């Protein structure tokens, strides 16, 4: 139930896989934690607004259409999730 | 001797492999746990459609690999092959974040 | 007594339901009245864009030798059309992946 | 009892069979296509609503969409879409 | 004569003399302010319009507007705006 | 026999015209029905942001000893405030200039 | 009647003035014509839609309100010219 | 010996002066020449509000200024002070342009 340290739920080799998909060849050790902070900022923003949606939707379950709203209000538009 | 590929060969091979592949790379369960953790910061008593979670994973990964390619070309401009987070901060700030 | 029910899409020779389009306009509250040719023109340019992107998807799928098109075929179709990349640069695609793009500086010698 | 939900995937499938009778499609790909239809629809509809709001217009005709698409579409796509919608609206007008 | 052109210059100038009784205004800065307020007005009303779409609701309430305020405003701006609008709504309710 | 007409702005005790903005909402093609307190609330928060920006701009103009506001101090107010700047990152100002920003690496020995 | 070369009316002192206001210290000699082309591209990007505006507004005079629209659909929101 | 400042210092003073100042830096008459030059390529005999051209100017050099701080950040980030067009190209790519 109560969760504490999912900051390291992203593993470093997952980041290396993403970086090879991201075309990166040589990766510093300092990269992973900074990218962790960046992704935390991005998810805090979008999930905060998703919570705003769901309380405005008066629901205790989130929907992916809320996620569609969360991606569209900065134009990060994704297809195929009920849109 | 036992064989050892020189550095960069294997890395470029995985670059080809994962530019070929389309799937999510982070394990879904710890990401889901992180989603629950972050959403708990705003309000308790929340359930989660799984479709929302995979949407978050795909959008997040696409966002990350896009900024990875951006920092990649930035480090290419900076005459390096080793990425350092100063490139990431420059890319965010010029991009506007 | 009354004429045969004949669809406006067939009248415009079209496929997309122009009645549904016009209804969604009316529920979209874009104007208090809408001219008749407006949802027809909407539908028609939607089959135009749809035909173009599905043409590109078919080109990708025949290049990818698979009969049923997949989101990877969609990504590979759209992202080598740079004109769409001006059109849809801010668009993300589920399970589409990325263009395989390795720079010559990553290449040795 | 299930609530009937409107989706364009049948229209996407028939468009695909028009351009490629031999070609199939996945359900998530049809979801992407329906998302595309809705996305372009809301873009063009909001843009047309604003252009109506500028010139104090309360009735939307295909001229306004023609303007708004030739705004939103660069290159040859705008010219070809204007031409095709012109033929469709014209022979509809005769109909 | 000419047609009346509505302006917020009187109302914003009243608010100005509320917060800065001392200072004057330029017409260029006031055109900036009017372009500002009309821009952000159509912004907040637009997201409220999408909320009306997503909630399938015909009548716009204040609740939807406070939600859209959490959508637009950065942080303590949003909380203070919620507070001030809450008090204004209460005394409007009591007229 | 009608009672004395107050304004809804006076009913909220505020500056902005509730009737004007509510009329804007009704003819904006946004909804057919609008609740009573929503334009009042919107006028209140517009008053809040207006007073906030105007107060900071007046302080900035007081910093450079002028009692009439100019777009330069508008730029100084909007860009030195991270919530305001983030809120209007995509916003251009005419004759506001930019924040003076000198890189220390450009500075000599 | 026609216009053939006003892009070389973009003086490199003006370019370097914007560079100083843009914070650029040392400038290569090859910069000027490329920035001229880039800003020119930006100009057609705006004025194409501005021409479309004036055409749909059924006029032969370009007004600043259409300029406001032309900047704003790329989100380059400029205040003081709307009204 | 006649007075002569070392290079860059006058450029620094220009930077400071222009970061305080807000006025247009191009002579405007060639700017309307360019405006009508580009405008007649879409439709000829279009007339212009002078305010329309001033809005075009303010947006234009505003975009150029922001591009110039990004270009300066690129020039610094590759361990230099002098700009080259590769800064501009990288900025155009990372801005999505």
């Amino acid at each position: 139930k109560v969760l504490r340290d999912n900051i390291q739920g992203i593993t470093k080799p997952a980041i290396r896989r993403l970086a090879r998909r991201g075309g990166v060849k040589r990766i510093s050790g300092l990269i992973y934690e900074e990218t962790r902070g960046v992704l935390k900022v991005f998810l805090e923003n979008v999930i905060r607004d998703a919570v705003t949606y769901t309380e405005h939707a008066k629901r205790k379950t989130v929907t992916a259409m809320d996620v569609v709203y969360a991606l569209k209000r900065q134009g990060r538009t994704l297809y195929g999730f009920g849109g | 001797k036992p064989h050892r590929y020189r550095p960069g060969t294997v890395a470029l091979r995985e670059i080809r492999r994962y530019q070929k592949s389309t799937e999510l790379l982070i394990r879904k369960l710890p990401f889901q746990r992180l989603v629950r953790e972050i959403a708990q910061d705003f309000k308790t008593d929340l359930r989660f459609q799984s479709s929302a979670v995979m949407a978050l994973q795909e959008a997040s990964e696409a966002y990350l690999v896009g900024l990875f390619e951006d920092t990649n070309l930035a480090a290419i401009h900076a005459k390096r092959v080793t990425i350092m987070p100063k490139d990431i901060q420059l890319a965010r700030r010029i991009r506007g974040e | 007594a009354r004429a045969k029910a004949k669809t406006r899409s067939s009248r415009a020779g079209l496929q997309f339901p122009v009645g549904r389009v016009h209804r969604l306009l009316r529920k979209g509250n874009y104007s208090e009245r809408v001219g008749a040719g407006a949802p027809v023109y909407l539908a028609a340019v939607l089959e135009y864009l749809t035909a173009e992107i599905l043409e590109l998807a078919g080109n990708a799928a025949r290049d990818n030798k698979k009969t049923r098109i997949i989101p990877r075929h969609l990504q590979l179709a759209i992202r080598n059309d740079e004109e769409l990349n001006k059109l849809l640069g801010r668009v993300t695609i589920a399970q589409g992946g990325v263009l395989p793009n390795i720079q010559a500086v990553l290449l040795p010698k | 009892k299930r609530s009937r939900k409107e989706s364009y995937s049948v229209y996407v499938y028939k468009v695909l069979k028009q351009v490629h009778p031999d070609t199939g499609i996945s359900s998530k790909a049809m979801g992407i296509m329906n998302s595309f239809v809705n996305d372009i629809f809301e873009r063009i509809a909001g843009e047309a609503s604003r252009l109506a709001h500028y010139n104090k217009r309360s009735t939307i005709t295909s001229r306004e969409i023609q303007t708004a698409v030739r705004l939103l579409l660069p290159g040859e796509l705008a010219k070809h879409a204007v031409s095709e919608g012109t033929k469709a609206v014209t022979k509809y007008t005769s109909a």
